[PDB]
């Protein structure tokens, strides 16, 4: 029940369609 | 005078270029707009699982984030972040799934830190519909639920949401596509 | 070198053409978007009844379909189809009105066949507001409520919704415009 | 209460505005 | 033949101009669309209070109106009008805030005159959140709640909503921005 | 509780963003 911080590794991309 | 003709041609070409970017940017805008949700629930559809997962491994695209969704017309702005090949303790072994608070136009009116209960989950396209999911109540001390300063806060979630094996060998993937669902509790909110 | 000038001019012209189509396509997109409904209810406004009805008789446009509407942000996608001069047993004598299931982005998550109760109706702009309508529960064996494969399934409804005489002689038409309303029951849905 | 299939006659046109 | 080249150039330039207007007009459209509300509640964010207020005094811009908001997907269309430097009995001394009925696509189906209770209010961005507001029930004889004929009816509200002194010396303004909120009662409506 | 008509002074401007 406790959120675990994510590594802002990068290489992100918006994907919805 | 071809210089003049050429100058004009040159100017027009630059314009057409701008126009093309302008146009594309709108297709994107339409897409986001066409998929906005204001009841605090998000259904994120990720197509091309195989290709995308590979881009993860390779490292061309370590993660993907959903279009934004809201708790209400003028409430918190949020989105989801997923890692097809895993992040943190789950890198290379799991699919990591996180929640994200974004800077909303009305943050100044909303309560902080964010304390709404979030439920992360991967849908089972299988006939049994045994969806995988997890809920948690924001840790009031995490800079992830702090009033945004940048476009989006540091994501929080489960680095080990599901083993990549379980995933790919279950009936969650279908037609090279998966569905992630997030559920933010809005009841808590008195009458925002 | 006018060839070069001309070549460039030629290229630009083609671009401007594309741009015009792109733009128009967006006006349309805006329109649809500006009239989307997500509570399972549709109010379809048809302007130019007289001219349109004539295009029906002539056969330039036998039918008209509404913008899409939804049962929820991520639920079934549907729309309405109307025949101003009638279809089937009502061609030339009635206004036919049908319901249509469209291929939705989230069909994979929705229940099939479609079993939600649909209520077709033509609004009375008259002071008495005696709207004409009809409800029915989808026939689980009709390929009209089957999980979509094409953009839209085979429409189902009432070929004989109203006699053209009744219509045109009643207070349903006003200012050369009529209003069709559809109501899809969403309660049935557990918690989609 | 039973839906009646429509004839996909064609000559259709999107009309909303 | 530069005439021909020039003619073509000339034509293209005109087109690019149109395109730029078309594009800008859409940015606007997107904005409105991106901020639409259909539950009868509006949260209007006014940025640049200082500069804008000055434009009021000077008289470059006596008032500002919000994007439109609705009581429902197909209900009444409304918006807010504000005067940073005051109107009527409050000009130069107060911030005036009014409600506005606009011509909606479905007016023909909606009840008239407009009789829904409206609640005008200025939000307090202060920690105490002591928002200023006022409610009233439309005067059935006011041409402001009459079935629209023009784009928008004559606005109605409070010329003396708040003293400019109170305002500027309170914690309503923050980061050179204020938030106006309007609340239209939709319960009254049977089942529109 | 009674709406007070506003003076359509003009100099209006749409402002939302």
């Amino acid at each position: 029940s406790v959120p675990v911080p994510a590594t802002e590794l990068g290489s992100t991309e918006l994907v919805t369609t | 005078n071809t210089g003049l003709l050429e100058s004009q041609l040159s100017r027009h070409d630059q314009m057409l270029s701008v126009h093309d970017i302008r146009l594309a940017d709108m297709d994107l805008r339409f897409q986001v707009l066409e998929t906005a949700s204001y009841n605090g629930v998000l259904i994120w559809k990720i197509r091309d699982y195989k290709r995308r997962k590979q881009e993860a491994v390779m490292g061309k695209t370590l993660s993907l984030y959903s279009q934004p969704f809201y708790t209400g017309y003028f409430g918190y702005k949020m989105c989801a972040r997923v890692y097809l090949n895993g992040d943190g303790m789950g890198k290379g072994t799991h699919l990591s799934l996180f929640f994200v608070i974004m800077r909303g136009e009305y943050d100044a009116l909303l309560p902080w830190p964010f304390k709404q209960k979030v439920t992360l989950m991967l849908m089972d396209q299988g006939s049994s519909r045994r969806h995988l999911g997890d809920a948690f109540k924001p840790d009031p001390n995490s800079s992830s639920f702090k009033k945004p300063t940048g476009e989006m806060n540091i994501a929080s979630g489960c680095p080990v949401f599901v083993a990549q094996t379980v995933l790919e060998n279950g009936t969650y993937i279908k037609d090279d596509t998966i569905f992630i669902k997030v559920i933010v509790d809005t009841s808590d909110l008195p009458d925002p």
